[PDB]
Formats: structure tokens, C-alpha cells, sequence
DNA sequence: ACGTCCGCCCGTTGTTTCTGTTCTT
DNA sequence: AAGAACAGAAACAACGGGCGGAACTATGCCGGACGT
RNA sequence: UUUGGCAUAGUUCC
């Protein structure tokens, strides 16, 4: 049972992309096929795009709690 | 309270060098002037002002204790810098300044009360006219009241 | 004047019958709804010498829920109440087996007579209402929100509906206006219902403490 | 401040003599009354002869003892209730002047 | 000329004493504009300071650092402030009969349906029931919404802000799907209602099935479902708009997403926000307004620059000019001075021989007729300020027994007589001195009439749609009535309150302390959000209404007023680190 | 050639004052 | 019918902290006397 | 390839 919003919000999406691009510059595999691509940024830009970014965010409820979401489960609005 | 209510207002004069302020006919009687008719002479230049006797008249209802130039003279010394053990110094303390402290302009030798006397005179009976609203109030901005 | 004394006890009656009518206890549409005339008729139109003389106006009340518990509204004759007269009173109460009451007070009371009644506290319950707060009714007030009071079942299925300790919450103080219109003690839940501008409606909660 | 009522309540202290009882009798209405405040007799009937001498130079005395019983009834205090009904003597007067039964 | 005004323009030039006054009109605006920027940037600072850690919780409620509520839905319904958009309501301000002939879906005519639904969608409603049954309980629908509108908004105001902007969807869905407004269409009226029915339920607020959670979810949507309804209804539908099937099923797909994106993202800082929000138009910003009403408001004094007090009267006061004044004087202070014209102190031991002649004929009549002291206190009353109040010389006589007892004595003449006489005698201690101590205090203690404090009463007709009275007629409109109130200064609420004729629900004032003590918290609350939105809509400057609401949360959130200076901030039960950083840090620190 | 002595606002806390209670005579 | 000790609440006076944001030049000054 | 500070005055921008 998992109550916050399906959505992803601006903030999530914006840490979501700064740690992936960061896991990539730093010479780690990725999860599509870039066709030339080859900003760190754009990558990821473009993971996310396909769903393919690999995190699982953490989202603190303020009683204590908590809830896992994947990114491939999360709705991506922008 | 009921003596305040009745009295109303009352005219003090806050001397340099000196504690806390002090009534106005103190510091007259301390300049040698007795008579309250010689006072009133020297404030109210015209008698055929009722008006202006009964603004004056709660401050002489002052004078019902002190009399004499030299309880004057105590009176004011009482609240010196360092107020003495002795009452000689005191009042020695009490001339001093009002020879050498108190309105410096007019004069500063020994025969300078009879001109003191008028020009502190001059000061209550502007005071006078500015609380019967006779005269307007200075304004600190007005440029002819700066040097 | 006479008339003025008399509209004063009236509005002071008709304010205590919509207190009761608010707090549950049983308050009939007549006793609620009394013209001036209706008052001066039943109760006398002349105080001063008169036999609305302060006296013969407490009124005896069951709440809805339980005939047996049961409150008073006494009205001191005396400007400033005193000890003799909340012994008197507290005596009335245990003879009567009455729990509440409510005492309206000409002035004001003596502070050892206000800590005299704190004290009795868990034996008895009585509240001080000045004879001027109650010529209006703060309730009606349009900048006054309707206020419920949730019982502990509800307190607790809120609790638990948004998972929160009850320091969480919202605060008004046990000496606020309304909060001592409605008789309410520190640790009881208000609800605040009220129109929003932005919603069409929204409603709070608040704690007494 | 509040000491005004102080110092006022003591200097009329300081104004003792006992105060003086009332008298039963008298025409007037309700006259064996001590409950209106220094009211006496003697009052009573100047008033109610006041009532009656306006009445008649307007012009009985069932209407000057009705005058001076409802005066004495709505005012306050026997002394009010006199000057009172001298004023309905002054009203009467007008009238008079006014030539108005 | 003498005074400043210059005829001539920039063009023409000024001449030299126009010139001196111009520039002395300049130095005004210099000393405003270097004096302001200080003051604001202070009031902005504690502003940020007081809101800096309120943030929206996943929870979707407003908590603080130390998870404190401060509001279970952000702005009151959830929505994030840069998504929404003025809109009018559009069912509130018509009359019955326009509002049934506009919302009702006449389908008995017949003709009309001809004309505007299609031949094959026509039969099917003229002979159906269900049908029916659902088109007449859509419109019952909307006229209980409309109750509830006319409830929330009174003063009749349709301007409204909301998430979603229905008209234009509906414009560009006419002219995506190139619809034609002059042929009838192929959409069922029971396919809107259903279809709009269905919509409802997936723009969700409060998540949840337990009945507090469906009441959450119905308050927090209540006026977006209202509107949509309204603008949906199955007869505006037919007549003006003109739609499709697949235009109205794009136009619920559109409206779905863009409710489902105008919704607030949690880790906001709403806090913050209304700071900047509230404190950047105090740099552009007989009462006192804009900056120093601002400064008073955040710092609650309790003694404002400029109480007041605006009262409404309930009945023929507020009509009549007589009840209008007699209130006017029933609620203004006034002592015996105000009325006075002179007084005396004689010495006159003789009854019959009195040094005054005037008061011979009544002074022999009131001593013929029966110790006391020989000294006399005469005063003589203004008989303009006496028979402008309505005041009576009996009425003065009881009172003074009232404040005295009967240890003085009163004679006193009538208005008959051109001079009105009043004369005074009592019935260490010496008798001159008592008499100007009684003279001195009957003269400034007496209040003979009017409510202490409350120095001079103002009564004059307002001439704005928020001052004035509005009712809802019999046939359903909204007119304005124009009725007197008054604006008094200093303020004594309660005693205003409890006086006979005065209005006991619309009596407000703008002393927010008086506010609190008379009313309480939540009434306090609605005062300040109130004087907020007044100062800065003073210059016709527009901030969200969300912003407005987190401030008052924020300032009434604990019970009691809570000024946002050291006071406030060091009395939260926060962290030292948090208060050492503002207005006191060594001895926060020390103390801790 | 170094080393010794000499201009405005308003929240706290104090001081002082003014009534109420209870016991005794 | 009177008197005293104690205690709760309040009016006035004195005290202390608080008062915009950035940025760029320049100029004066950082203790004094002494002789064994 | 290494780092003085205190005060006062003037000026720029809202």
C-alpha cells in the first residue's frame, strides 16, 4: 500500500538526472544504445526518456516512514 | 490626584550643573528678590493681564515655604555635581553657579543679578505667551535660527 | 433605567439559552425565542423594586444525552462575588447533586474567590461569565467560524487517519473567547469548519492546551 | 484616578449629627410612605400646593395630588421630585401664557 | 500662486518662485524613495525569517521543522500557485428564471431538440425516462451548487481563480475537431452527465475511502466541481457550444491532465515563498497605509497609530438620519466641558441675596421650601453644544447625582430662560479648595454621555460594494443597498457591540489585539488575512491568495498571536541553532 | 645598551500600591 | 461591632535590544619616558 | 609566490 503521488516532481527528476550523469562521467555502463551522444547529461537525459535509469528513490513520509519508488515506476510529467 | 488637578500647571527651570530642576520663583528669590510684587514686576510687564496673573499664580503658590534669599540659596546648592556634608559650601556652591553657569551671556561680575533677573524674566514671560497662544512656536529648521 | 436593566437581563438570558442549545443540553424552541414584552410579562417588566430581582432566573437544565447530569446558571446579586457566596453556591450545588454550573457576575471576582473555585475542580465544575460578555453572542459573529467539538472517538480516528501525536496539531488556549463559550477543558479536539475562497470549504482542527 | 473617590468620600466625612426620621401625617396620595428618600409631609404638601396653584390659575385638587404622587413615584430622591414638580408648574405656566387649558 | 501651483508647463518654463516650489516638491519623493528601501528590506528579512523551513510533506500536508500542521492541504485546496487562472463562475449572479431557462434543458418543446440534437438522439430522448429522470437531478444538482455559492460569496463576485480554464479548452476543442455551430450534433445529453460524473473522480485531492477522507477530498474540490458542472451542464452543451462525441471525450482527456499537472509537488518550499511573495511588493508599496500599516500588522502593537472602528446599524438607523445621529451620540464620548461655557467660584452665605442676579426668582422658589456651606460653585452651560447633543438639564442634574451622591446640592434653571445656570453647593478641608478640586474633576471625569476611549465618531455613506449592504431579492439577484456606517476613533469593541441598535455580525475593527481578546483565534485569523489583503490591494497590486493564508497560518498557528520579531521566533519550541541566527545569538546560546 | 612603570518603540523586572480572607476579641 | 497578618492582582517606572542590500575608491593610524 | 588589521570620508546601483 502506497499512498504518495504516482507522479515524479521537478525535484526528484532533477536529482534523479544530476546522480545519473554523474554515475555515468564516471565511467560506468549504460542502459541504451547512445546513438553519438556523448554528454554525460544527455545520456541520462535520454535514459530517463527510455526508462532505463536504474534508482529506486526513497521518499520519507513525515511520520517516519518511508516508500520505495523505481523511476520506471513513476509517472514522468516533464 | 486632587492638589495636581487644582494646581494645573506649574513653571520649573532645569539649571546646568544642578541635580533635578527647580522651581522658577526659587531661583528669583535666590537672585535677591523677595517681594512677589517685584517678580511679578519682572515677568508680567503688564498688570492688566488676568489671564496671564492666574497662568503665573500656581507657580508663586510655591514660594508659601521658601522666603529668603539665603534657604533660596540652599534650596538650589542642595543638588550639586557632589552635593556637600557641610551647608556653608553648599551655598557658596549655589552663588558660584548662578554667577558663573546660568545665562554666561548677560554677565559674569558681581553686579549682574539686576540684569539676570530681567532677562530670566524675559525667558518665563516668553513661556507665557507661548502657552496663552499668542506667539507661534520656533521651528528648528527656519534658517535665521542657525549659525 | 428600568427598561435598560430589564433589556439587559433578557439579552443576558436569551445569550445563556443559545449557550446551553449550543453545549447538547435541552432548550425548547419558546425558551430560546422570548420577545421583550414576553420577558417582561412572565418575569416581571419592572427590576428595581420588581420580582426579576437577579434571583428566581438560574436556570435548571438536562443534557440530551443524560438526565442526570445536569447544569446550573446562577446569577450572583452582589457586584463582586466572594467566598461566602461560591460556598453558598457549591453547597446548592451538593444538595441538588449537580455537577456544572455556570455563574454570570455583575463586575467582577475577588481573585480569592476565582482560585476558590479552581480548587474544586475534579469535585465541581463552574465557569465565570461577566455580565458584559454575554450581551452578544460571540458565536454569531461573522469573523467567528463554527467550531464542533469531537468527541474521543473521532480525536482518535483522526489521529490515526493522519498519523499524528497530538502535539501536531493546531492550538487554542482554554481561556479563549469561544473555547469558554463552549465549556471546553485542555486536551479536547475543536473542528473548525469554515469557506474557502480557494476551495469552497475547509476544515480544522485545534487543540485545547 | 480612582483615589479622587477617596479623597472626595473623606472631605464629605469631614463636612457628626444623626439624620432625621420620618413623620406620618394629608390630601396627597400614598402620604404615611417613608420609602421615598427625605421626603416628608410638609414637602409633600408645598408641592401638591404648587400643583394646585398652577391648576387653578390655568383654570382641582385631584389633578395637583395625580402631579405631585407621579413625580414623587419617578423620581429618584424627595429633593429631585420638588424641583421636578416645579418644572410642571413652569410647563403649566407656558401654557397659561400660551392660553391653553 | 501663493501656494504653489504651477500654471505653466515644461514646455513654457517655470518662473522663479514656481521653480523654488517645484524643487521643494521633488525633495519629497528623493527622501521617500531613500528612506523606504531600509525599512522594506527589514520587513522582507523577518518575514523570511519567521516562514523559512515550512515545506509541503509527502504526506501532502504544510508541517514545519518540527512537523507541526500548518495546513492539511496547501492553500486550502493542494494546487500549486503558477498553474491557475482567473475564471468566472457563471452560475451565481442570474435570477431564478434566467438561471432555469439557461441551465435547464427544456426537452418537451421539441423543436428546439430538432433544431440542435440530432433525428436519431431526439427520439431516444423524447422517449425515454431514465433519461429524463437523470436530466432533471443534474438540474437539481445544480441548484443546490448554486445555493452553496451564493453562501460562500456573498457581495455577488463570479471573479474567481481556478486550476483549469474550461472556456478556452472548449474553444480549442471546437476548432481542433472543426466543429460547426449550425448544424445539430451527435453528442448525448446522458453521455455528458455520465461523463462528467466519471471525470469527478479522478481529480483526487485527499486520497482515501474512510468517510473523513471523502469529506476531505468533497471540501477540497468542492468550487473546481462546482464550476465544472456549471460550464459542462448538457444544455449549454447543446445550445452554445456545440460539441461532438470525440471532442467531448479529448476535452475530459485535457481536462484530466491538466488538473493532474496543477497540482502541488511535494518539497516545496511554500514557506520561502510567501515570504518573497509578500515582501517584494512592500519596495512599490485618515489612516495609515503601506509600509507603517505593514510594520504594525507583522509586529502586532497594541496601541496602533490609528484605531478605528466601523460600526453598521440594523434597522431604520440605517435609513433615517434621526436614528442615524441619535447613534452618533450615543457613541461618542463627551464630558461636561464639551458643553460648558463658563464657570465661577463665588462667596455667597445669604439665600435670598445672592450676589448673582439672575438666579433671584428660582433660588428664593427652591430655599422657600425645606447645614450647609456659604460658598457657591455657578457655572453657565453653551446652549449650542447643549441642544446639539439632544442633551437635558435633568438629564445633566441626574447624573451628577449619580457621580456625586447627595453630599452636593443642585439648583438649575430651564432652556426657557436665555442663560442656563447651574449652582453647586456642598450640603484641614477648607471649602475653596474642595470646590476647584470638585470643579476640576466635573469638568474632566464627568462622562455624561458615550463610551470612554472613543474620542470622535464619524457618519458618513460608503460608497464601496464591500462597505455596502447586499441582499438576494425575491427573484434572486444581487442588489446593493446603501445604508449609513459609522468610523470612529479609538476603539472599545465590546461595549459597541452590546449597544441596542447596533449590528452585532458586520461591527468590525482593525486593532488586532482587540480583535483576539474580544473574538478569539480563528476570528483573529480572518482579521489579519482581511487587513493583509486591504494594505496591499490598497494599490491595486494583486498576490495569490495561498501566499496571504500561510503568512496568517503561520503567525495564529499556535493559539495565540505570535509577532514575527525575537519575541515570536525565540518563543517556538525549535532548535537554538535556529534562533541564535536571528536577533539574539549569545544569549539563546547561553541560555541553552 | 637594555629593561621597568604608567533618536524612537516596546518587551522584562522592580517597586509600590490596593483590596479580599481568615482568625481572634 | 473591631483589629491584625497575609496574599493576589495591578499601575507606574526603569532597563535593554532592536533598527537594508550590494559594490568601488581614498587617507590616517597602530603608546609614552627614562639612566643605570 | 607569497598575503597586515582598525577607523573615517566620498561615490555607484536599487
Amino acid at each position: 500500500k502506497r499512498i504518495t503521488t504516482p507522479y515524479m516532481t521537478k525535484y526528484e527528476r532533477a536529482r534523479v538526472l544530476g546522480t545519473r550523469a554523474l554515475q555515468i562521467a564516471m565511467c560506468a555502463p549504460v542502459m541504451v544504445e547512445l546513438e553519438g551522444e556523448t554528454d554525460p547529461l544527455l545520456i541520462a537525459m535520454k535514459e530517463l526518456k527510455a526508462r532505463k535509469i536504474p534508482i529506486i528513490i526513497r521518499r520519507y513520509l513525515p511520520d517516519g516512514s518511508y516508500e520505495d519508488w523505481g523511476v520506471d515506476e513513476l509517472i514522468i510529467t516533464d | 490626584g486632587a492638589k495636581k488637578s487644582a494646581i494645573g500647571q506649574r513653571i520649573v527651570a532645569t539649571l546646568p550643573y544642578i541635580k533635578q530642576e527647580v522651581p522658577i520663583i526659587i531661583v528669583f528669590r535666590a537672585l535677591g528678590f523677595v517681594s512677589d510684587r517685584d517678580i511679578l514686576e519682572h515677568i508680567i510687564y503688564d498688570f492688566e493681564d488676568p489671564e496671564m496673573m492666574e497662568m503665573v499664580k500656581p507657580s508663586l503658590d510655591e514660594a508659601f515655604v521658601i522666603q529668603e534669599q539665603n534657604v533660596a540659596l540652599n534650596f538650589i546648592g542642595s543638588r550639586g555635581a557632589k552635593p556637600g556634608v557641610t551647608k556653608e559650601k553648599r551655598i557658596k556652591y549655589a552663588k558660584e553657579v548662578l554667577q558663573k553657569e546660568m545665562l554666561p551671556h548677560v554677565g559674569v561680575s558681581d553686579f549682574c543679578e539686576t540684569k539676570k533677573a530681567y532677562f530670566l524674566g524675559y525667558m518665563v514671560h516668553r513661556l507665557l505667551l507661548a502657552a496663552l497662544g499668542r506667539r507661534e512656536l520656533d521651528d528648528r529648521d527656519h534658517y535665521g535660527n542657525k549659525r | 433605567d428600568d427598561e435598560e436593566e430589564t433589556y439587559r437581563l433578557w439579552k443576558i438570558r436569551k445569550t445563556i439559552m443559545q449557550l446551553c442549545h449550543d453545549r447538547g443540553y435541552l432548550v425548547t424552541q419558546d425558551g430560546l425565542d422570548q420577545t421583550l414584552e414576553e420577558f417582561k410579562a412572565q418575569f416581571g417588566g419592572k427590576p428595581s423594586e420588581g420580582r426579576p430581582r437577579r434571583t428566581d432566573l438560574t436556570v435548571l437544565v438536562a443534557h440530551n444525552d443524560d438526565p442526570t447530569d445536569q447544569m446550573f446558571v446562577f446569577f450572583p446579586e452582589e457586584p463582586k462575588v466572594g467566598i461566602k457566596t461560591i460556598k453558598v453556591y457549591c453547597q446548592r450545588m451538593q444538595e441538588e447533586n449537580i455537577t456544572r454550573a455556570l455563574i454570570v457576575v455583575q463586575q467582577g471576582m475577588t481573585p480569592s474567590a476565582k482560585q476558590s473555585l479552581v480548587d474544586m475542580a475534579p469535585k465541581y465544575i463552574l465557569e465565570q461569565f461577566l455580565q458584559q460578555e454575554l450581551l452578544i453572542n460571540i458565536t454569531e459573529h461573522e469573523l467567528v467560524p463554527e467550531h464542533v467539538v469531537m468527541t474521543k472517538e473521532e480525536v482518535t480516528e483522526l489521529l490515526a487517519r493522519y498519523k499524528l501525536r497530538e502535539n501536531q496539531l493546531p492550538r487554542i488556549q482554554a481561556g479563549d473567547p469561544v473555547a469558554r463559550y463552549f465549556g471546553i477543558k485542555r486536551g479536547q479536539v475543536v473542528k473548525i469548519i469554515r469557506p474557502s475562497e480557494t476551495a469552497g470549504r475547509y476544515i480544522t482542527y485545534r487543540l485545547v492546551q | 484616578k480612582r483615589e479622587w473617590n477617596l479623597f472626595y468620600q473623606k472631605q464629605m466625612q469631614l463636612r457628626d449629627p444623626k439624620i432625621e426620621e420620618f413623620v406620618p401625617p394629608c390630601p396627597l396620595k400614598e402620604a404615611s410612605s417613608r420609602r421615598i428618600p427625605r421626603l416628608t409631609v410638609k414637602a409633600r404638601e408645598h408641592c401638591l400646593r404648587l400643583l394646585e396653584e398652577a391648576l387653578s390659575s390655568n383654570r382641582l385638587r385631584a389633578k395637583a395630588v395625580e402631579l405631585e404622587h407621579e413625580t414623587f413615584r419617578n423620581a429618584k430622591v424627595a429633593n429631585l421630585y420638588k424641583a421636578s414638580v416645579l418644572k410642571k408648574v413652569a410647563d403649566i405656566h407656558r401654557a397659561s401664557k400660551d392660553g391653553q387649558p | 500662486e501663493s501656494r504653489g501651483f504651477v500654471e505653466n508647463s515644461y514646455l513654457a518654463g517655470l518662473t522663479p518662485t514656481e521653480f523654488f516650489f517645484h524643487a521643494m516638491g521633488g525633495r519629497e519623493g528623493l527622501i521617500d524613495t531613500a528612506v523606504k528601501t531600509a525599512e522594506t528590506g527589514y520587513i522582507q528579512r523577518r518575514l523570511i525569517k519567521s516562514m523559512e523551513s515550512v515545506m509541503v510533506k509527502y504526506d501532502a500536508t504544510v508541517r514545519n521543522s518540527i512537523n507541526q500542521v500548518v495546513q492539511l492541504r496547501y492553500g486550502e485546496d493542494g494546487l500549486a500557485g503558477e498553474s491557475v487562472e482567473f475564471q468566472n463562475l457563471a452560475t451565481l449572479k442570474p435570477s431564478n428564471k434566467a438561471f432555469e431557462k439557461k441551465f435547464r434543458f427544456d426537452y418537451t418543446n421539441e423543436r428546439a431538440l430538432r433544431r440542435t440534437l440530432q433525428e436519431d438522439l431526439v427520439k431516444d430522448v423524447l422517449s425515454n425516462a431514465h433519461i429524463q429522470n437523470e436530466l432533471e437531478r443534474e438540474f437539481e444538482r445544480m441548484r443546490e451548487d448554486r445555493e452553496v455559492l451564493r453562501v460562500i460569496f456573498p457581495t455577488g463576485d463570479s471573479k474567481v481563480v481556478l486550476p483549469c480554464n474550461l472556456l478556452r479548452m472548449i474553444w480549442n476543442a471546437q476548432k481542433i475537431f472543426h466543429i460547426n455551430p449550425r448544424l445539430p450534433s451527435d453528442l448525448h445529453p446522458i453521455k455528458v452527465v455520465e461523463g462528467v460524473k466519471e471525470l469527478s473522480k479522478k481529480l483526487v485531492i485527499v486520497n482515501g475511502d474512510d468517510p473523513l477522507s471523502r469529506q476531505a477530498q468533497e471540501n477540497a474540490t468542492l468550487l473546481f466541481n462546482i464550476h465544472l458542472r456549471s460550464t459542462l451542464c448538457s444544455r449549454r452543451m447543446a445550445e452554445e457550444f456545440r460539441l461532438s462525441g470525440e471532442a467531448f471525450d479529448w476535452l475530459l482527456g485535457e481536462i484530466e491532465s491538466k488538473f493532474n499537472q496543477a497540482i502541488a509537488h511535494p518539497g516545496e518550499m511554500v514557506g520561502a515563498l510567501a515570504a518573497q511573495s509578500l515582501g517584494e511588493p512592500a519596495t512599490q508599496m485618515n489612516v495609515t497605509l503601506g509600509v507603517p500599516r505593514l510594520k504594525e500588522l507583522i509586529n502586532i502593537s497594541k496601541k496602533p497609530k490609528t484605531p478605528s472602528l466601523t460600526v453598521f446599524l440594523l434597522g431604520q438607523s440605517a435609513r433615517d438620519a434621526e436614528r442615524a445621529k441619535d447613534i452618533l451620540c450615543r457613541l461618542e464620548h463627551t464630558t461636561l466641558r464639551k458643553v460648558t461655557a463658563n464657570t465661577a467660584i463665588y462667596y455667597d452665605p445669604n439665600p435670598q441675596s445672592t450676589v448673582v442676579a439672575e438666579d433671584q426668582e428660582w433660588v428664593n422658589v427652591y430655599y422657600e421650601m425645606p447645614r450647609i456651606s456659604p460658598w457657591l460653585l455657578r457655572v453657565e452651560l453653551d446652549r449650542k453644544h447643549m441642544t446639539d447633543r439632544k442633551l437635558t438639564m435633568e438629564q445633566i442634574a441626574e447624573k451628577i447625582n449619580a457621580g456625586f451622591g447627595d453630599d452636593l446640592n443642585c439648583i438649575f434653571n430651564d432652556d426657557n430662560a436665555e442663560k442656563l445656570v447651574l449652582r453647586i453647593r456642598i450640603m484641614k478641608m477648607d471649602d475653596d479648595v474642595f470646590l476647584r478640586c470638585i470643579e476640576s474633576n466635573m469638568l474632566t471625569d464627568m462622562t455624561l454621555q458615550g463610551i470612554e476611549q472613543i474620542s470622535k465618531v464619524y457618519m458618513h455613506l460608503p460608497q464601496t460594494d464591500n462597505k455596502k449592504k447586499i441582499i438576494i431579492t425575491e427573484d434572486g439577484e444581487f442588489k446593493a443597498l446603501q445604508e449609513w456606517i459609522l468610523e470612529t476613533d479609538g476603539v472599545s469593541l465590546m461595549r459597541v457591540l452590546s449597544e441596542k441598535d447596533v449590528d452585532p455580525v458586520r461591527t468590525t475593527s482593525n486593532d488586532i489585539v482587540e480583535i483576539f481578546t474580544v473574538l478569539g483565534i480563528e476570528a483573529v485569523r480572518k482579521a489579519l488575512e482581511r487587513e493583509l489583503y486591504h494594505v496591499i490591494s490598497f494599490d491595486g497590486s494583486y498576490v495569490n491568495y495561498r501566499h496571504l493564508a500561510l503568512l496568517c497560518d503561520t503567525m495564529t498557528c499556535r493559539g495565540h498571536l505570535m509577532a514575527i520579531t525575537r519575541h515570536g521566533v525565540n518563543r517556538q519550541d525549535t532548535g537554538p541553532l535556529m534562533k541564535c541566527s536571528f536577533e539574539e545569538t549569545v544569549d539563546v546560546l547561553m541560555e541553552a
